Order: structure tokens, then C-alpha cells, then sequence
């Protein structure tokens, strides 16, 4: 299972 | 390696758009927009579509796992409940756009621990008399699963302990009282 944090998902907006 | 690859998601997610039309059925008014299985393709699709607040009243965004359609009729959506968030008139400004985006990240990031396999999807209802955001599960009989999803769901959105969010099965919704509330 692949888990992504909220902090990490926000940084991929660019 | 790790320089050119897209960060892949656990599940493939399909985004749906619903627009009410009295001339046709409910299922025909729900239409699909795209599918994605990476973090990059999620932001690519989301950054060009409208915010939930800007939508015309009577329209729904629906993100679900690939294979589950946004309707009680689906196998996984049968039986399974709904963690319902009612929003008032003024909440349209900032709370609606922020709660729905926070809901999307809880789905695709699978932050619900082991109980992310029970999570079917989410839906936001842009309505003129209220706004509604919801998370759908695959079974309401799993109290161990349902309570843990809604409790993390409330902590991630950051609601005060004063507001209690309701969970209701689609068998009651299609015919209301809550089964579990946090
Ligand atoms: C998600 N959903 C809401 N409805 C109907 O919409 C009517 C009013 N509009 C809505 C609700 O109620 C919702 O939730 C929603 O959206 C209700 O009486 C529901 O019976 C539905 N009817 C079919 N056949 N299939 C659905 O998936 C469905």
C-alpha cells in the first residue's frame, strides 16, 4: 500500500 | 530512477460530474470526466476544473475508485454508508473548497490505515439550500472500520468537538437517522 502525506501532496502542485 | 517517474497512487480514481435535468433519468445525468493513478495526473486534472463553490447550483463532483460508480446501485456502494457533512449558506466561501480538497487527499493518500479498502469514494453536493460533502464506505456493518474512517476524517478537516458529523446507510437514505456520529 502506498501512503502519501498531506504535506507531500501539497508540494506536487507545481 | 526516481527522477523521471510519476509518483503512483494506490488506487485508480475516476472523477464524475453530475448535472440535474428533469427531462432524463438520474443515472444519465451523472457523467464521467477522466481517470488517473498518479499524484501528477491528479493535480493536472484538478487544476483545470472549477472549484466546488463556483459550480452552478445542482451539480455534483464525485471521486470514486476505478470500478465503483457514484450510486447506491453499485455492489460496493450497496449496504455501505455515508459520512455526511452538512454546510450552511455562508460556508460556501472558504469551507466548501477547503473541506472538499482535504477530502480528496484523504482518499487518494489512503490515510485511513487498513480501513482504506472499505472506502468507496466521495461526493460534494452544490445545492442552493445547503452544501453536502460525503464519504462512502463499502459496509455499514463494519463498526470497527466505519468509526475509524470518520474519526480520522474529522481530525483531517479540523472540525471543533462541538460539531458532530453523521453517518447514515444508503438503505435509510433511499427511504432518516444516523448510525454513528463523531
Ligand atoms: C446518489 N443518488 C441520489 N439519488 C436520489 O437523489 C434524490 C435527491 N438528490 C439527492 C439526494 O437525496 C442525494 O444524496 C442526492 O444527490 C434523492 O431522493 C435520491 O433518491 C439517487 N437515485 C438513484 N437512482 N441513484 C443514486 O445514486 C442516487
Amino acid at each position: 500500500r502506498i501512503i502519501y502525506d498531506r504535506k507531500f501532496l501539497m508540494e506536487c502542485r507545481n | 530512477p526516481e527522477h523521471y517517474i510519476k509518483h503512483p497512487l494506490q488506487n485508480r480514481w475516476a472523477l464524475w460530474f453530475f448535472k440535474n435535468d428533469k427531462s432524463k433519468t438520474w443515472q444519465a445525468n451523472l457523467r464521467l470526466i477522466s481517470k488517473f493513478d498518479t499524484v501528477e495526473d491528479f493535480w493536472a486534472l484538478y487544476n483545470h476544473i472549477q472549484l466546488s463553490s463556483n459550480l452552478m447550483p445542482g451539480c455534483d463532483y464525485s471521486l470514486f475508485k476505478d470500478g465503483i460508480e457514484p450510486m447506491w446501485e453499485d455492489e460496493k456502494n450497496k449496504r455501505g454508508g455515508r459520512w455526511l457533512i452538512t454546510l450552511n449558506k455562508q460556508q460556501r466561501r472558504s469551507d466548501l473548497d477547503r473541506f472538499w480538497l482535504e477530502t480528496l487527499l484523504c482518499l487518494i493518500g489512503e490515510s485511513f490505515d487498513d480501513y482504506s479498502d472499505d472506502v468507496c469514494g466521495a461526493v460534494v453536493n452544490v445545492r442552493a439550500k445547503g452544501d453536502k460533502i460525503a464519504i462512502w464506505t463499502t459496509e455499514c456493518e463494519n463498526r470497527e472500520a466505519v468509526t475509524h474512517i470518520g474519526r480520522v476524517y474529522k481530525e483531517r478537516l479540523g472540525l471543533p468537538p462541538k460539531i458532530v458529523i453523521g453517518y447514515q446507510s444508503h438503505a435509510d437514505t433511499a427511504t432518516t437517522k444516523n448510525r454513528f456520529v463523531v
